[PDB]
RNA sequence: GGGGGGGGGGG
DNA sequence: TGCATCCGTGCCCTGAGGGTAATAAGCACAC
DNA sequence: GTGTGCTATAATGGGAGCTGGCACGGATGCA
């Protein structure tokens, strides 16, 4: 009954569908070329989007189960529009319905043709385990690909499906691999840098005996590396570790144990601005009015922005020279007040 | 630890003795202002080092800590009053 | 950071709760990160384990379903039928919330037919769209085994 | 026909056309039915007994049935298969859920009650009691079937750079990581129309997905960090236990203006 | 029906 | 009623250890 | 620098079973 287990259900599935003789693969591929030009073919008649036409036959052929939003389309796919869709396609004269029956067929050919391919697909995953992903992860992609080459697939050139299939698949399983893998992405161009990075240290370390100095890894990279971007490239290719992990041998003290919080202002500091706060505001009103909120609009303690000379002149009404003047005076009152009392220079830090 | 500059465990046993002593503010010290109620130690440490006596004491942090995880497994927790009406603990960060 | 939008734009009290339109983040405290929650919007239900695995299942006893019932309905081992269709299964009607294995839903949804291979060179004792009955020899070393129907996928001979 | 314009066999003259020596038999459980004028109906659509099948109405189908238009024989088979509704998964449980009515099964329970025997009626028990608190609590049995999953916030599962440079994060990352990944998996793969094993793989594992995010190692094997076999710290295991919430950090605590020394 | 376990010292 | 299987529990605080781990082609346009 | 496409001998069911030293209570199937 394989209960849990998911792999031995998969497997159990996908061998149920027969394998293809060549013959029944021929037939089924130029079922899906055959449809897929019949579907250009009521484009052109009808006028109409061809996806749409694909989409309301795939539909129609699939069933009422899967009805839902295309990316692509840019009308809404409800069961009212396919219905509509359906009825004038039937609409159509007697030439054109062989149009419809073969695109109809076609897609079911298509259906046929992915579902029989899928241990391909399988024994091409099987080789890339232990690079980050899980076995159903890589045979799910691996799937898209082989889906992809599906839609891709000429017959006229003779050549067998797996063939072509398999470049698909492989590249599918690698794009997902070098871009999901990873818990900090990393792009696929500078992954494959580092794969490459990684082979040539492998290499130098063989012939070399010992593991190489970031100069010699460097020299056989070629033109464009020196021992800086290596390092720079190692310092680039770390993972992170986890907060949960057993520092020692223990089950019970972990990582986070020992991480402290640097971002919330400890109540040492806080109270340290509290009393600088309220010390400026001391300082403050042992000026005048006006020339305290001179200086308040200035520094940002009022509405927390810095405002010009000009700006605060405006808003006492006076020229900007004034503002600058009593701006002065008051700077000066304020540099007298601390040299006599010394109550901010602790505030320094 | 010693090292990274941490403080005693007041453990379980040590919250039962305090409630078999009937100590209901020292235990809510140890488990507030001392630890985990961040406006409360703030305050605290403020009225202290002013001579005055330390505040109210607040929400612990881990409350909230647990409010959001058990949010997180699908599971509503509400805080009421004596009228049964909602009573809010992040005061209106966490609502839109 | 504290009451400081992405961009830089707004880096300070004087706007509180405004969205930047550029990084699109509200101007608010920084520990806000504790509080908001996100949620993910799945394509397909997935049900609480916590109401699944918990013996006794609430959702079984609710639906009157065994442990292992549920557990292949679940993880897709099994199907349930929530309209019988006026469908018959070996001479019984379906009948509503009966548990249909693979095969049984298959030859239910989309009927029962099988492919009989012929070994090369040896022609097919029936013709074309001819009825044959269970059994009847549609080939020296072919027997059938359902009454229907005999199509032919691929003649060599013209 | 062949690929190529040789090879291909164009009649001599007036004559009629036999094949023998087939590849393959296939036997389908069907009914034939020849036609002439324009058919009605297309593949892959179901039919009633007394559905218009070609001919304008002349030739109508006798059984319930899909349609397979074969233009080559230039023949309708229906092949013997019904319309039947069955799913699999919590999309049927959730459909399942949403038509309980928990009067009715109060009321039929509460008949059951009165039955003599002691096991029935302690299961009658069991299950009214499970009905009664869904009715009384005021919460829809279909609530237990999730379709929105909550996102916990960042700080609370932080990506922190520890002193030395490197970085230090949480389990609950990687296991959103996996969950997010299989759901845009099959909305990619719903939205290209992808064959019904695929699918159901998709939605099967997504399902594991959500089960080890909210409860690892429950059933099956556990998810672990690759490389290693210690298991991911889900939402469950950080509730309960002695290194859970509720022991280490809500009924004890460490304290501020602490020491020790000797005695 | 099919794979277990947190090292050593102090009190 | 008597067996069989699965899940849940198993003392408290403190110190020092010291943690990072076996890889499949790339190249061409685009912005 | 990063995101995306594609390529044509033929290839068509993984991982091997890293195995066994706690023990008792309870709760439900299953006789
Ligand atoms: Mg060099
Ligand atoms: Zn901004």
């Amino acid at each position: 009954i394989s209960t849990s287990d998911p792999v031995r259900q998969y497997l159990h599935e996908i061998g149920q569908v027969p394998l293809l003789t060549l013959e029944e693969e021929v037939e089924l591929a130029r079922k899906v070329e055959e449809g897929m030009e019949a579907i250009k073919k009521l484009s052109e008649i009808t006028g109409l989007d061809p996806d749409l036409i694909r989409e309301v036959v795939r539909a129609k052929i699939l069933g009422s189960a899967r009805v839902r939003h295309i990316p692509g389309l840019k009308e809404t796919l409800d069961p009212k529009t396919v219905e509509e869709i359906d009825q004038k396609l039937k609409s159509l004269p007697k030439e054109h319905k062989r149009y419809l029956h073969i695109a109809r067929e076609g897609e079911a050919a298509r259906q046929h043709l992915i579902e029989a391919n899928l241990r391909l697909v399988v024994s091409i995953a099987k080789k890339y385990t232990g690079r980050g992903l899980s076995f159903l992860d890589l045979i799910q992609e691996g799937n898209q690909g082989l889906i992809r080459a599906v839609e891709k697939f000429e017959y006229k050139r003779r050549f067998k499906f797996s063939t072509y299939a398999t470049w698909w698949i492989r590249q599918a399983i690698n794009r997902a691999i070098a871009d999901q893998a990873r818990t900090i992405r990393i792009p696929v161009h500078m992954v494959e840098t580092i794969n490459k990075l990684s082979r040539t240290a492998r290499q130098l370390q063989q012939e070399l005996g010992r593991e190489p100095t970031y100069e010699e890894i460097a020299e056989a990279m070629g033109p464009g590396w020196d021992a800086k971007r290596v390092e720079e490239t190692l310092k680039i290719a770390q993972e992170p570790v986890s907060l949960e992990t057993p520092i020692g041998d223990e089950k019970d003290s972990f990582y986070g144990d020992f991480i402290p919080d640097e971002h919330l202002p400890s109540p040492v500091d806080a109270a340290t601005q509290s009393l600088l706060s309220e010390e400026l505001e001391k300082a403050l009103s042992k000026l005048s009015e006006r020339e305290a909120m001179v200086l308040k609009l200035r520094k940002g303690l009022i509405d927390g922005r810095e405002h010009t000379l000009e700006e605060v002149g405006a808003f006492f009404g006076v020229t900007r020279e004034r503002i600058r003047q009593i701006e002065n005076k008051a700077l000066r009152k304020l540099k007298y007040h601390e040299s006599r009392t010394r109550k901010l220079r602790d505030f320094l830090d | 630890g010693k090292a990274q500059f941490g403080g005693q465990r007041f453990g379980e046993m040590e919250v039962w003795a305090l409630e078999a002593y009937g100590a209901a503010h020292t235990l809510q010290e140890m488990l507030t202002l001392k630890s985990d109620d961040i406006e409360g130690r703030n305050a605290a440490y403020e009225a202290i080092i002013k001579g005055e006596d330390v505040p109210e004491p607040s929400v612990p942090e881990s409350f909230r800590v647990l409010v959001k995880e058990l949010q997180a497994l699908a599971l509503d927790v509400q805080t009421l009053d004596e009228k049964d009406n909602p009573v809010d603990i992040f005061e209106g960060l966490a609502s839109k | 950071k504290d009451y400081e939008c992405a961009c830089g734009k707004y880096k300070r009290q004087r706007f509180e709760g405004k969205v930047c339109e550029r990084c699109g983040v509200e101007v608010t405290k920084s520990i806000v990160r504790r509080y908001r929650m996100g949620h993910i919007e799945l394509a397909t239900p997935a049900a609480h384990i916590w109401f699944v695995k918990d013996v006794p299942s609430k959702i079984g006893t609710l639906l009157d379903l065994s442990a292992t019932e549920l557990e292949q309905v679940l993880y897709f081992s099994k199907y349930i039928v929530l309209d019988p269709k006026g469908a018959i299964l070996n001479g019984v009607p379906v009948e509503k919330r009966q548990l249909l294995t693979d095969e049984e839903y298959r030859e239910l949804r989309y009927g029962k037919q099988e492919t009989y291979p012929l070994p090369p060179g040896v022609d097919a004792l029936v013709k074309d769209g001819e009825e044959v009955v269970k059994g009847q020899e549609l080939a020296p070393g072919v027997v059938s085994r359902l009454d229907g129907v005999a199509l032919y996928r691929f003649p060599r001979r013209v | 026909a062949a690929i190529d314009p040789e090879e291909e066999v164009i009649a001599e003259a007036e004559g009629v056309v036999h094949l023998h020596e087939p590849a393959s038999i296939l036997v389908v459980k069907a009914r034939v039915y020849p036609f002439e004028d324009d058919v009605e109906v297309s593949t892959g659509d179901r039919v009633a007994p007394g559905d218009v099948l070609a001919d304008g109405g002349k030739v109508k189908s006798d059984v319930y049935g899909r349609v397979e238009v074969d233009l080559v024989r230039n023949v309708v088979r229906v092949v013997e298969s019904y319309d039947i509704d069955a799913r699999m998964g919590a999309e049927a449980i959730q459909q399942l859920l949403k038509e309980l009515d928990l009067e009715a099964l109060e009321k039929e329970l509460l008949e059951e009650m009165k039955h003599p025997s002691r096991a029935r009626r302690a299961k009658a028990r069991k299950r009214l009691e499970v009905v009664r608190a869904f009715l009384d609590s005021g919460n829809r049995p279909e609530w237990m079937i999730l379709e929105a999953v909550p996102v916990l916030p960042p700080d609370l599962r932080p990506m922190v750079q520890v002193d030395g440079g490197r970085f230090a994060t949480s389990d609950l990352n990687d296991l959103y990581r996996r969950l997010i990944n299989r759901n845009n998996r099959l909305k990619k793969l719903l939205a290209q129309g992808a064959p019904e094993i695929i699918i159901r793989n998709e939605k099967r594992m997504l399902q594991e997905a959500v089960d080890a995010l909210l409860d690892n190692g429950r059933r099956g094997a556990p998810v672990t960090n690759p490389g290693s076999d210690r298991p991911l710290r889900s939402l469950t295991d950080i509730l309960s236990g002695k290194q859970g919430r509720f022991r280490q950090n809500l009924l004890g605590k460490r304290v501020d203006y602490s020491g020790r020394s000797v005695i």
